[PDB]
């Protein structure tokens, strides 16, 4: 597994959280998305999610470190229960559907301020059966491509 | 700008593959609630939303809990009005009969109570003080003292109060790194 497409999408990924753009993600910056995304985890913990991730122990986390877990963990089956957790992030009210709003709140919270269009977009870059919404078979679909 | 999704979902896939690891080395934390007019049930989300910021937490109703958990709690966390004269509240009953039957506990866990009542009538919050009664007796060590929130006189303030000096406690007997500088709700200030 592991198309250059795959790996590119990942250091985008990465680079949400690389946010100072240096290469490296400090336990400052991972709190501040997990946060921005509803989680709350203790400084304490923080410490241990980089410490985790950090294979060379040089106390912080490079794309390398990002991708060996990514590529790992992906193929796995705790993915199942994982790939879930994160739809939740975005159904808010728990209904099965990513509606529009949801989608822009996260993002919003993410500091990504966007107009409707483009966010109406953003969710038909996965909208199976174009009803304007992102169910979680289309989720799961749009993650492991 | 912007992220396509394809993208921002394997950032938070990233998060919550986090989060679920952190999440599950907790300390895992048992909030039961009995209600009739759903006021303790309410309490007993919020006790869940404080102690989400450092534990691992479940909210669930007395009538839905198994006594043979009671062998392997951390910590205990009961929230419940009461009715008729000392009664318990529907919900409640079930585990009521149970509780008071069992005479015995191996595992000493950790517990605390908080119970809904209203001043007017005599037996306040006995329904709370009842299975609060019961536990020390059964041997398990109070974490913090049963709190009373009295219908007429500020039940939240009651709670949150209790609420938070529960938590603060939990942390210390638990070990909990960063204790003093967890931020939780803004409700709790
Ligand atoms: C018929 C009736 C009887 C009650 N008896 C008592 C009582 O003996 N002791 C007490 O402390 N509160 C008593 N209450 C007050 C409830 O404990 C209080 O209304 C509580 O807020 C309801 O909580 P809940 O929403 O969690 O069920 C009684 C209320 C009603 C309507
Ligand atoms: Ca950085
Ligand atoms: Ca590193
Ligand atoms: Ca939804
Ligand atoms: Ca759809």
């Amino acid at each position: 597994q592991l198309t250059e497409e795959q790996i590119a999408e990942f250091k985008e990924a990465f680079s949400l959280f690389d946010k100072d753009g240096d290469g490296t993600i400090t336990t400052k910056e991972l709190g501040t998305v997990m946060r921005s995304l509803g989680q709350n985890p203790t400084e304490a913990e923080l410490q241990d999610m980089i410490n985790e991730v950090d294979a060379d122990g040089n106390g912080t986390i490079d794309f390398p470190e990002f991708l060996t877990m990514m590529a790992r963990k992906m193929k796995d089956t705790d993915s199942e229960e994982e790939i879930r957790e994160a739809f939740r992030v975005f159904d808010k009210d728990g209904n099965g559907y990513i509606s529009a709003a949801e989608l822009r709140h996260v993002m919003t919270n993410l500091g990504e301020k966007l107009t409707d269009e483009e966010v109406d977009e953003m969710i038909r870059e996965a909208d199976i059966d174009g009803d304007g919404q992102v169910n979680y078979e289309e989720f799961v679909q749009m993650m492991t491509a | 700008r912007e992220i396509p999704l394809k993208v921002l979902v394997k950032a938070v896939l990233f998060a919550c593959m986090l989060m679920r690891k952190t999440m599950a080395s907790r300390v895992r934390v048992t909030i039961l609630f009995a209600t009739e007019t759903g006021k303790s049930e309410a309490l007993a989300w919020d006790l869940g939303a404080l102690f989400s910021c450092a534990f691992n937490p479940k909210v669930v109703c007395m009538d839905k809990y198994r006594l043979s958990c009671l062998e392997e709690e951390r910590l205990l966390l009961v929230v419940t009005s009461t009715f008729g004269n000392g009664d318990c509240p529907g919900n409640g009953e079930k585990l009521k009969k149970s509780l008071f039957m069992l005479k015995e506990l191996n595992n000493k866990f950790r517990y605390a109570v908080f119970g809904l009542g209203s001043s007017m009538y005599p037996r306040f919050c006995a329904f709370a003080h009842d299975i609060d009664q019961k536990l020390s007796h059964l041997g398990a060590s109070q974490l913090t003292p049963m709190g009373e929130g009295d219908e007429l006189s500020g039940q939240e303030d009651a709670f949150r109060s209790w609420a938070v000096q529960t938590f603060k406690a939990a942390c210390e007997t638990f070990d909990v790194r960063g204790k003093q500088h967890i931020q939780i709700p803004k409700l709790y200030t």
